[PDB]
RNA sequence: CCCCACAAAUCCCAA
């Protein structure tokens, strides 16, 4: 039950760019 | 300065590493804190003046406020927390601590008195020892509402030729009131006396802490799951009850009390009825809270802290108040573009519901800044006001 | 108001405060910076003869 | 013979062991003996020759005084305060100087193997920059491009860590005894249940579980400590604990011996 | 500005494994967590620090002074 | 937001959808979209003071539009964007307001801007009567993500540091 | 800053030496003594270790202020035993006791030679 | 899909533009 | 420096009422900054966006 | 110089915790007495006690403005010690009750005792004295 | 002071060779009066430690999003599956004797900033001193040498 | 030397 804890933003960056 | 006290002499013994430096009995009497406060001080040149200044302004000789006719000295938050620690039947110490805080007490007899228990081991009561500290020729009897002379409860207090007998120390024994110890002592051998107290009761209890400590946090206020479901289905049988009084009041019969505009009725019965939830649900939240619990120790202990606190923190809040009228329709008919026009359901009109364990909502979150800058705004203006009437 | 019944005075300070549980009531912890600065006037006598001359 | 030891295992840079047969007090006063005066060596006083980097002075003469130094055989020199000597003599000091030049076009970093001994060593394994890692690049200090110049001369003198940290070399220490709380030193505070609101100690496997109901055993002792040390790498930690022992002992004959004067 | 060195609360060295950690994270694209775990960091005190760190110089020296 | 009451799928929906934001992100993410470009198209309207008086808002995009943790009509018009947006520069700093009573965040909100750390870049350039820098700041590891639009994550203003609630018999 | 120094924290004082004597008056062969430049982690033990004799009657110390790195300790006994034979007696035994310790830890390190 | 609609979580892609365009002092500025 | 720009202020008096805007209004939701106020004798008149 | 003051057999009715971890208050009737009647607060962490348990108790004045508690002094005490709780304390007042059936209560640090019985009208005692119970 | 209006000063400084300290060996940077939580009533305070500690275990940074839905109770599972007590307590040790210590105590990082006011820029102290030229009393202001 | 800003300091409580 983490219900996002956390946040990462170059993962996210890296996520979305592979996502493009 | 505001009355005769925040004026005392002092002795000094010069220290290094530049700043001021006090006992901690003494931060009542000048109103002052140590968040970043600044201190003023006078020396004098002749020997008038010092001598005056001796057998006038020193503390010792100003223990007792002749304002309120009761001592505005006292221990204070920590050795008042750490001494209703050790004053409790069911603590104990050992030879390798009690010699040490014995060599502690400046004036000790350089006697050790007996264990109060042998069979295995000899040990000493909180008590035991603490009579030490307790200058001989004393005598004080409390009995408040318990204390069958057999202390089931063991409120109360009862001390003889300056040994204590049964009960726990508490600020209403030993913090500043009218029938208080440092009173009686003061009254009674010499009011320097009282100052050596001070400094043995304070040095004893903080050496004690110190092996001993004490702490709290978030599991303090955690309350039990089924006594919060409680609290909430009792919020809930108190927002029917405001609901059943409504819907009464909009049928346009009701009782119409004698004297008052029938809306003002409608608000006293609303804010009667939330009032007695909140203060019912703290009830309910205490009377759960654990006896082995940290805050409610503190609490109960004296220096800080309230019922209102762990209530509030623990169950819930009540609605925010402004000038006792519960917030007005800044908007047409709404107290806020979020709701539908012309509710007074608690929530629409602002009753804050959640308790600050779980955390506000975005509207409740706004009444309650407003009433902290209501509270702010006021005592702003009243300090500057009450200054002049004072002058 | 301000230089009859108020006024600015000489032999004063003030700092910041701290707690110490280690020092009784009528005492109070004063920096030797304040010390060296802040002063105050003793007469010769045949009794302080010795220690004032060896403060001097 | 009395109190015992036993290891359970050791690497490059940390020591954990079983102690036995000793009393509270003395396993206490052997941490803060670690913790506290081990003797050890570090750049005390910089001369800035130049500076032309972005970054401060005094704040390199800080970063540069905590890199760690070889230090194992700190013992044979001496204090400069009970050196007759004035200015730091070669018998109480050791003299550092650093070389940076801003040459690249790129960022070019300063790394704690760049400075150099300058003084005689004689022939004492000492003032060497620790280099931790595979890669021989100490930890870093500043970096340069392409404009700035620092020419440091560095002072490395005796210091120990109890008047300040520069001098640490523990930096890391731990301290174990009755994981089970079978002395009963101190409770548990707990909302619900002592026994699943607390976790397990990697140490109770060790002693037996308390017996599940037992009598309390008033007049045991405590005993059996668990020791973890783990040195920052100025010098190997088997030297470290052979030293507080040393010096603890020395402290212990200094004051019999003033006793005696006495 | 320069990553601290000595870790305040234990002392441990810390700074030499900076530019590790950055790498780390570049080409094997780890996370954090372990990013440090490998870089063999038990304890939080010499962590905290890794994970809180911000470069200032890097913004400083791409400046053109002389 | 705006909100059509109308929907072919059903009740009510708020007029943006999926397609949008994603063309958004993909927009910054190419280091062309625009909040005027989302404006063009009838997706967001500002409102001014004086209308509010005349429009129901929805707080949550989930709240009511369908049909233990915290406490939780049919004719919405406009949905708030966040609700954490409520605050200002300093307050949007304080973690977790809710969870605390508010005169303690006022005195916070006005202490803050006493606290030291940096306040620009070029200052070993830049003259000035005061200027305070700090050794280490660094990004609190406990945040909100508001201050990422502050720049805040990127010019600290403090440090951390492992606190203890204790009463150590001192001071 | 014209205060007492750092240097109070080991570096011994000047014209006295590590220690002083002097007898109370409040019980027979009661002694106390005045320790200097060192703290908690040398009373401890000593106070510890002492308390470990049962000749010895009454042992206690204390440190008066956390900025002056000085101490006090005070001991009476039985009759006839003098309690500086006594401390001294117990630093024997402490020094005996850490020698027996270091001496099985180098013995025990190198049987853990590695390999 | 694109027609879904949004979680509230997703809200602040809308507010990273909204900052990206108008910058903090567009009021002083305008 | 960033909460020294967007910044208000109106006059009203020296000293100060204690029935006018010092104390928050309904209407300021979503516009001023609830918490972001000075204290003392300028309390609730100097206001953030 | 050591005697003992007043010696019988109890037999405890039940046990008290009073939300306290390691003391209880105890109350015994006598078996030899159809009146004498006891209360006390005992460590039971330090010593287990059952409900329906046969006690032992011992006034001791003394043990065959005193000076400084001896340490236990390892070597002999020959004392009057064939117990186990051996302890000390004070009493602080005495009440007569049925104008026959004396009352005294005795302090121990922070634990109290009462007694009850009227036999002994003047051999109970003074402020202080010991107390020893078997088993 | 914190991030939470909980402003104060330092009163003493110690080391770690007596500095409480954990089972661990980490030993704490300071330490407050717990006295100041309940009468100030500030709770969030306590969140944040907690938080910042769970994410300090994990390495991946916090969240504080004043109107969310994260509560206390994942944050206590994921701390004590991390191998910790769940609501952050700890056992401590006593620097001076190594004693267990009695109670236990919460413990983890926070987020603090330094304020403007160094002492040594308020002190300040006068005698005899320049006197102000009309009414021939001591002048005033700290920078000029006043009283 | 004045005038204006700008900040601290009075940060509760009682049971
Ligand atoms: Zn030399
Ligand atoms: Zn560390």
């Amino acid at each position: 039950t983490n219900a996002s804890p956390f946040i990462k933003r170059d993962r996210m960056r890296r996520n979305f760019l592979r996502m493009r | 300065s505001l009355h005769k006290m925040s004026m005392m002499a002092h002795r000094v013994k010069v220290i290094p590493y530049s700043t001021f430096r006090l006992n901690l009995s003494v931060t009542s009497p000048y109103n002052a804190d140590f968040d970043g406060d600044e201190m003023n001080l006078h020396v004098p040149q002749s020997e008038e003046t010092r001598a005056e200044l001796s057998q006038l302004c020193a503390v010792p000789l100003q223990i007792v406020s002749p304002q309120s006719n009761k001592p505005c000295m006292g221990i204070v938050q920590d050795t008042l927390c750490g001494i209703r620690k050790l004053t409790l039947r069911d603590t104990f110490i050992e030879l390798d601590q009690v010699l040490n805080m014995l060599y502690w007490v400046p004036d000790w007899d350089g006697v050790i008195p007996t264990p109060a228990i042998i069979k295995p081991k000899p040990l000493w009561s909180g008590k035991q020892i603490l009579s030490v500290a307790i200058p001989n020729g004393i005598h004080l009897q409390r009995f408040d509402e318990g204390t069958t002379l057999l202390s089931p409860k063991d409120n109360g207090m009862l001390i003889i030729d300056g040994q204590i007998i049964f009960g726990v120390v508490e600020k209403k024994t030993v913090g500043s009131s009218n029938g208080g110890l440092i009173h009686v002592v003061t009254r009674e051998k010499g009011p320097q006396v009282c100052a050596k107290l001070f400094g043995n009761i304070q040095k004893v209890v903080n050496f004690w802490l110190l092996h001993n400590g004490f702490s709290t946090g978030i599991g303090d206020t955690i309350a039990d799951g089924p006594t919060m479901r409680e609290i909430t289905e009792t919020i809930a049988e108190a927002k029917k009850k405001v609901l059943d009084v409504t819907k009464e009041a909009q049928a346009n019969l009701l009782t119409a009390k004698h004297g008052m505009t029938l809306r003002e009725s409608f608000e006293d019965n609303v804010v009667r009825f939330l009032n007695e939830a909140r203060d019912k649900a703290g009830r309910l939240a205490e009377v759960n809270l654990k006896d082995l619990n940290n805050v409610k120790q503190m609490v109960m202990a004296g220096s800080k802290g309230s019922f209102i606190n762990i209530a509030q923190m623990s169950a819930c809040v009540g609605q925010q108040s402004v000038e006792g009228k519960r917030i007005a329709f800044g908007f047409v008919d709404r107290t806020l573009p979020h709701f539908s026009k012309d509710d007074y359901s608690p929530e629409s009109k602002g009753f804050v519901e959640n308790s600050y364990l779980r955390g506000l909502t975005p509207q409740e979150f706004f009444f309650h800044a407003m009433g902290g800058r209501e509270g702010l705004i006021d005592t702003a203006v009243k300090t500057a006001e009450t200054g002049y009437i004072q002058r | 108001r301000g230089n009859l019944m108020g006024k600015r005075v000489d032999f004063s300070a003030r700092t910041v405060i701290s707690g110490d549980p280690n020092l009784e009531l009528d005492q109070v912890g004063v920096p030797k910076s304040i010390a060296k600065t802040l002063t105050y006037p003793e007469v010769v006598t045949p009794y302080n003869i010795d220690r004032l001359t060896q403060l001097v | 013979e009395g109190p015992q030891v036993k290891i359970r295992e050791a690497s490059k840079d940390n020591v954990d062991f079983i102690l036995s047969n000793v009393d509270l007090a003395m396993a206490n006063s052997l941490r803060r003996v670690m913790i506290a005066e081990i003797p050890t060596l570090a750049i005390d006083s910089v001369e800035v020759e130049t500076n032309t980097t972005v970054l401060a002075d005094e704040f390199i003469a800080h970063r540069l005084g905590l890199i760690p130094l070889q230090s194992m055989d700190i013992e044979q020199l001496e204090y400069s305060r009970d050196c007759f000597c004035e200015d730091h003599c070669d018998k109480c000091s050791v003299v550092l100087t650093l070389q940076a030049f801003g040459e690249s076009e790129s960022t070019t970093n300063v790394y704690s193997k760049d400075l150099v001994i300058v003084s005689n060593l004689m022939g004492r394994n000492i003032g060497h920059p620790i280099i931790q890692d595979k890669e021989g690049n100490g930890v870093l200090i500043c970096k340069l491009r392409k404009g700035q110049e620092l020419k440091l001369t560095c002072v490395a003198k005796k210091g120990i860590a109890k008047e300040h940290a520069k001098w640490g070399p523990a930096a890391a220490i731990e301290f174990e005894y009755d994981p089970w709380n079978k002395l009963k030193h101190t409770d548990y505070w707990y909302e619900q249940d002592s026994a699943k609101e607390w976790p397990q100690s990697k140490n109770c496997e060790y002693e037996d579980p308390p017996n599940e109901g037992d009598p309390f055993d008033y007049k045991a002792q405590a005993d059996t400590f668990y020791m973890n040390v783990e040195s920052v790498g100025s010098i190997p930690v088997d030297q470290v604990v052979v030293r507080g022992i040393d010096t603890l002992q020395k402290k212990v004959a200094s004051i019999l011996l003033a006793l005696t004067q006495m | 500005m320069i990553v601290p060195v000595r870790c305040f609360s234990c002392g441990k060295v810390v700074g030499d494994k900076w530019e590790s950690y950055l790498n780390l994270l570049q080409e094997d694209e780890l996370d954090e967590g372990t990013a440090l775990s490998r870089l063999g960091l038990k304890r939080y005190c010499c962590r905290r620090m890794i994970l809180t760190h911000v470069d200032l110089i890097e913004k400083f020296l791409r400046y053109n002074p002389l | 937001f705006i909100v059509e009451d109308d929907e072919s799928l059903g009740h009510k929906e708020l007029k943006v959808r999926k397609g949008h934001i994603a063309k958004l992100m993909a927009t910054e993410y190419q280091d062309e979209y625009t909040w005027s470009s989302l404006l063009n198209e009838g997706l967001v309207e500002y409102i001014d003071a004086e209308e509010e008086e005349s429009i129901l808002i929805a707080m949550q995009p989930e709240d009511l539009e369908p049909a233990a943790k915290r406490i939780r009509a049919t004719t919405f018009t406009h949905c708030e964007i966040h609700p954490s947006m409520i605050l200002g520069v300093a307050a949007s700093i304080i973690p977790f307001p809710d969870h605390n009573q508010s005169p303690r965040n006022t005195y916070q909100s006005a202490m803050g801007k006493q606290a030291m750390g940096v306040f620009l870049t070029n200052y070993n350039v830049r003259m000035d009567t005061m200027a305070n820098i700090l050794y280490y700041p660094q990004k609190p590891l406990g945040t909100t993500r508001a201050m990422e639009y502050l720049k805040f994550r990127e010019l600290p203003a403090g440090q951390n540091a492992i606190v203890a609630i204790a009463c150590y018999s001192g001071y | 800053m014209n205060a007492p120094d750092r240097f109070e924290l080991f570096l011994l004082g000047e014209g006295e030496s590590k220690l002083k004597i002097d007898p109370d008056t409040k019980a027979p062969n009661a002694v106390v003594i005045t320790f200097e430049k060192e703290d908690h982690t040398l009373g401890n033990l000593i106070r510890a270790e002492l308390l470990n004799d049962r000749k010895v009657l009454f042992a206690a110390y204390k440190v008066e202020h956390p900025f002056f790195a000085r101490f006090k300790l005070r001991i009476q006994t039985t009759e006839g035993y003098d309690p500086k034979d006594a401390l001294k007696n117990a630093c024997n035994s402490i020094i005996n006791k850490l020698g027996a310790l270091k001496t099985n830890f180098e013995t025990e390190w190198n049987l853990q030679t590695l390999a | 899909d694109e027609s879904a609609p949004i979680t509230a979580e997703d809200s602040w892609a809308v507010i990273s533009a909204f900052f990206r365009e108008k910058g903090l002092v567009s009021q002083q500025l305008d | 420096t960033l909460s020294h720009l967007r910044r208000t202020n109106t006059p009203i008096g020296r000293d100060g009422k204690l029935a006018k805007p010092r104390q928050l209004h309904n209407t300021h939701w979503g516009l001023v900054c609830p918490a972001e106020t000075p204290e003392g004798q300028a309390c609730g008149l100097v206001k953030n966006l | 110089m050591s005697n003992t003051l007043f010696d019988d057999i109890f037999q405890v009715s039940e046990v008290d915790p009073g939300r306290y971890n390691k003391v209880c208050r105890i109350e015994a009737a006598s078996t030899t007495q159809d009146q004498c009647k006891l209360t006390l607060d005992i460590n039971v962490e330090l010593f287990p006690v059952a409900a329906q348990d046969s006690l032992t108790v011992t006034i001791a004045s003394s043990l065959n403005a005193t000076r400084s508690w001896r340490p236990p002094q390892a070597g002999d005490r020959s004392l009057a010690d064939d117990y186990d709780y051996v302890m000390y304390g004070t009493a602080y007042k005495f009440e007569e009750v049925s104008k026959d059936l004396i009352a005294v209560y005795y302090s121990f640090g922070g634990l109290l005792m009462r007694l009850e019985g009227n036999y002994r009208n003047l051999n109970n005692l003074q402020e202080n004295a010991y107390l020893l119970i078997r088993r | 002071a914190s991030r939470h209006g909980q402003k104060g000063t330092i009163g003493i400084t110690y080391r770690r060779e007596d500095m409480p300290f954990t089972a661990e060996g980490i030993v704490p940077d300071l330490i407050i009066n717990p006295h100041a939580i309940p009468s100030r009533m500030t709770v969030a305070h306590l969140i944040e430690c907690l938080l910042s500690k769970v994410a300090a275990l994990s390495g991946n940074e916090g969240d504080a999003s004043p109107f969310t839905d994260i509560t206390v109770e994942g944050i206590s599972k994921l701390l004590r599956e991390h191998g910790y007590q769940s609501r952050g307590f700890e056992v401590m040790y006593n620097g001076h004797t190594g004693k267990k210590l009695m109670a236990q105590i919460f413990f983890g990082p926070t987020y603090y900033q330094r304020l403007r006011h160094m002492v040594d820029d308020k002190i300040h102290a006068r005698a005899r001193g320049p006197m102000q030229v009309l009414t021939r009393q001591p002048v005033e202001g700290r920078s000029r040498d006043g009283g």
